[PDB]
């Protein structure tokens, strides 16, 4: 899992981070709606599987048919490309606001289709730790973040961040993951590897100079997550 | 022999009170209020085309123009931009809502295609201005066959707003008919996440529709709705089918989950209270007479004495509603009779288990025909087997057994129709503090009364006359209820002590209303703190039994404050000379001894405590003659 030497940046593109950038991000997707739309971006967790947050869809339930995933590409509208239809979905469990998904057809790696690792169980990112954040002009962003503390962002939170969440710091720039980008994974490098650690959701202000960002945290759910593809 | 002095004479309702206002402009539309964190806080007040802000004093700091619409004023209206922003016409508003997650509060009214605006709050030392607003309307994804933004129907609608992660949930019920789901429809029932960057509803959202078919008769009003445990609740009034009249209406509680934004666990229960007179009038099946029709409800935690009855645990959340009869009848106007909520919940499980299981009562009823398609249960509408690729739960349902109870208050209110109801929790008793159409506020303790209304206060709001507004609101100690073109702010612990006329009633307050007997009136301390005593209270001679006896003698005296909570021990009785104590109203016997048509005195010394007050003093009747 977890693994580009591709963008060559991996550890050389933390230069450029103070401002969102353009770059290569191969375990970010591209959730298609059944109109055809780029509606909400996901995660490659297995070849089969797509982990990505409940806000992008309505009801749980919906018909998915039609609902697809386009990993492969950098732009959002050429054989570089995979197109994958959703054959169901699996809502997490209240307050994960996560969303795994089985694909008709497991996918194919490359250079710009890679999986993800997901985390231990319950496994918490330190504060300083560089985790990066892609999203969609018509090309994707890549963007390097720095860990915060839950004490530290419920200051400006005005404590309002649970358990089960984590921010990064405020890049100074006014960009960062907000509306479309929901459902795209926070990527965070230890031990030589990227580790999926949290999921683009909702925040109250988004993209705002000097403001943290919260993410659900996925290494508290992920015992849920196997327990969804396992079996 | 021995009178009864009815509970009342003592009781004087016609005492009048001036309590702080705020005058309008005009007819309130709605109201609701702010408590901040930094002990800040506000009341929202609105009219026809105005929105009025309120210090904790209702004192108006900023005003603020809603409408009209098509016209260069209303702020609202100008901060969707650059025009046209129309139909023209009057903006009524429908919803007042905030949010306290941000902070901001919410305003939807029947102009502008139902679209709410929003107004971050603006803090002040104990007091909130409403920074500009921000048009809820994204240009671009709305449309006549899909406006996600209507949220307001011209109709009647009402919101509840929830907190799930870091965005912020609008739970949503709105009535509907041809002149709106036409286009550019606000929608029965649904759920919209506000998009961070304020432009409004994230679109796409389930959300339902009575059918096109029932657009005209069945139309919904909804009542009332709130959040509470992991759970949304919507209150009701609609025809109980959509074969029969038009004119059968009865309430429902709709439920949707609090933290799971999907229609597919839209359960309806019937909600069903009557009056049981003992007698049990003509029209009537047994049981009670039915009320079918709420006219206000709120939802509560109840008291230690109110949960043993009602069979529950103190802290508990109840609901509590304000029925009235079908039409208009001719009995009491208004039942009010509690539904714990736990209780709700636990019929709707067992409602939801038994359409969906392994045998399935052939021949059930999913229902809702007036949203969905009708079908049986198990499987979901209009389909007839259930397919293992979805579910049963999965669907919205009713709940056929309906739930039933009993009037808390056996038809004591009486004719004047309750319009309007807030129930809280003043220390470990509970009350209800109810609102009429004519024009009047009626604080009442809330325990199932078999006889008498357990009265903390009648009395009547200002001078006008006029029926109390539904929606009511609360800050601090102080509740806010609104008649005509005003606002008035009633103590939870009721004005004043002036209406209990009697040492006796005024001595039996519930403690916090700060009553004492002060001489020869009752009254809080303020009015009299030279002689306000909330302990000792005098016994009130009223007649006797033989009122003329001869030179032995069984003297029956009949007063009140006579007894403990009989008594004995010791109280003197001076019958012209010598008596003797020989073991509502509170009855007495007396043999009395010879002299060796005088008066009659009575008199408690050195006596214990009572559980609310103690007895001590004299009173003296005439008429008692001496034969030979
Ligand atoms: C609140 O008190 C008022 C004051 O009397 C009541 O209004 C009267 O109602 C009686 C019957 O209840 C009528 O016959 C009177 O003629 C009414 N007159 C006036 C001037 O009010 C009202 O009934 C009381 N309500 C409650 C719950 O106690």
């Amino acid at each position: 899992c977890g693994k580009r030497v591709d963008r060559l940046d991996q550890r050389r593109s933390k230069l450029r981070v103070v401002g969102g950038h353009p770059g290569n991000s191969p375990w970010t997707v591209s959730l298609r709606n059944r109109q055809g739309q780029h509606f909400c971006g996901g995660s490659l967790v297995k070849e089969q599987w797509i982990l990505t947050a409940r806000q992008c869809f309505s009801s749980c339930h919906m018909p998915l048919t039609g609902y697809e995933v386009w990993l492969g590409t950098l732009f959002q509208n050429e054989p570089s490309l995979q197109r994958v239809p959703v054959a169901k979905m699996v809502c997490g469990p209240s307050g994960s606001q996560l969303v795994l998904l089985k694909l008709e057809r497991s996918v194919t790696l490359n250079q710009r289709v890679a999986l993800i690792c997901l985390p231990p169980e319950w496994y918490v990112v330190p504060p300083g730790t560089k985790c990066e954040i892609a999203g969609w002009d018509t090309v994707l962003n890549v963007a390097l973040l720095n860990v915060i503390s839950n004490q530290e962002c419920n200051i400006k939170h005005r404590g309002r961040v649970r358990e089960s969440e984590m921010c990064t710091e405020g890049l100074l720039a006014p960009v960062g993951a907000c509306e479309g980008d929901y459902g795209g994974p926070l990527a965070c490098f230890t031990h030589n590897s990227w580790v999926l650690e949290g999921i683009i959701i909702p925040n109250r202000v988004c993209a705002r100079s000097r403001w943290p960002a919260v993410f659900t945290r996925v290494s508290v759910f992920v015992d849920w997550i196997h327990k969804v593809m396992r079996l | 022999q021995c009178p009864r002095t009815p509970y009342a004479a003592s009781r004087d309702f016609d005492v009048k009170y001036v309590v702080p206002s705020f005058s309008a402009g005009g007819l309130v539309q709605a109201m609701v209020t702010y408590e901040g964190d930094r002990n800040e806080s506000a009341v929202f007040v609105a009219i026809r085309n105005r929105l009025h802000v309120l210090g904790p004093d209702l004192k108006s700091v900023q005003s603020l123009a809603t409408g009209p619409a098509g016209d260069p004023g209303c702020q609202t209206c100008a901060a969707c931009g650059p025009g046209p922003h129309g139909p023209p016409g009057d903006t009524d508003t429908k919803v007042l809502v905030l949010d306290p997650a941000l902070p901001a509060l919410v305003s939807c009214g029947s102009s502008l295609q139902g679209r709410c605006f929003l107004h971050d709050l603006e803090p002040q030392g104990t007091a909130v201005h409403l920074a500009a607003p921000a048009c809820l309307f994204s240009a671009h994804h709305n449309r006549p066959d899909d406006c996600p933004d209507c949220v307001a129907s011209p109709l009647g609608t009402r919101v509840t707003v929830v907190e799930q992660g870091q965005a912020s949930y609008f739970y949503v019920a709105s009535s509907l008919d041809a002149a709106v789901a036409g286009s550019f429809s606000p929608r029965s029932v649904s759920i919209r996440r506000l998009k961070a960057d304020a432009s409004g509803f994230a679109p796409g959202f389930v959300a339902l529709s009575v059918l096109p078919k029932h657009l005209v008769s069945y139309s919904i009003e909804y009542v009332h709705s709130f959040h509470t445990g992991a759970f949304v609740y919507f209150l009701t009034v609609q025809p109980a089918s959509v074969t029969d009249d038009p004119s059968a209406l009865h309430t429902r509680l709709a439920r949707l989950s609090a933290t799971e934004p999907e229609l597919g666990d839209y359960r309806e229960l019937v909600l069903d209270c009557r009056f049981a007179p003992k007698l049990v009038p003509r029209g009537s099946p047994e049981g009670g007479q039915p009320y079918p029709v709420l006219q206000v409800a709120h939802s509560a935690p109840v008291g230690a004495q109110l949960a043993t009855e009602l069979s529950i645990a103190e802290g508990q959340e109840v609901l509590f509603g304000v029925f009235v009869t079908g039409k208009d009848g001719g009995g009491p106007n208004s039942v009010v009779c509690a539904f714990p909520i736990d209780l709700l919940d636990t019929l709707i499980d067992e409602g939801v288990e038994r359409c969906c299981e392994s045998p399935v009562h052939p021949g059930l009823r999913r229902g809702l025909d007036f949203f969905q398609s009708p079908s049986f249960c198990p499987n979901p509408p209009g389909l007839e087997a259930l397919s293992p690729n979805t579910s049963c739960r999965h669907f919205p349902l009713l709940v056929s057994s309906s739930f039933s109870r009993v009037d808390l208050f056996n038809g004591l209110l009486g004719p004047v129709q309750v319009t309007a109801l807030y129930v809280t929790r003043l220390d470990n008793v509970t009350v209800a503090h109810m609102g009429t159409m004519d024009g009047r506020i009626l604080q009442v303790e809330l325990v199932r009364s078999l006889n008498y209304l357990l009265y903390v206060s009648n009395f009547s709001l200002g001078d006008s006359g006029q029926p109390v507004q539904r929606d009511v609101s609360r800050l601090g100690d102080h509740l806010l209820f609104a008649s005509g073109d005003q606002v008035f702010q009633v103590p939870i612990q009721g004005p004043g002590c002036r209406h209990f006329l009697t040492c006796g009633r005024c001595l039996r307050a519930w403690h916090f209303m700060g009553c004492g007997w002060c001489g020869n009136m009752c009254g809080q301390q303020k009015e009299c703190p030279g002689s306000w005593q909330q302990d000792h209270c005098p016994p009130k001679l009223t007649e006797f039994h033989p009122h003329s006896g001869p030179l032995s003698t069984r003297l029956t005296l009949c007063g009140s404050n006579f007894y403990l909570h009989p008594e004995g021990t010791h109280q003197v009785t001076v019958g012209q000379s010598p008596c003797r104590p020989l073991p509502f109203v509170e009855e007495f016997e007396c043999e009395l001894e010879p002299l060796g048509p005088t008066n009659v005195s009575l008199t408690v010394t050195n006596m214990p405590p009572g559980k609310h007050f103690r007895v001590d003093g004299t009173s003296v009747l005439r008429g008692f003659s001496f034969m030979e």
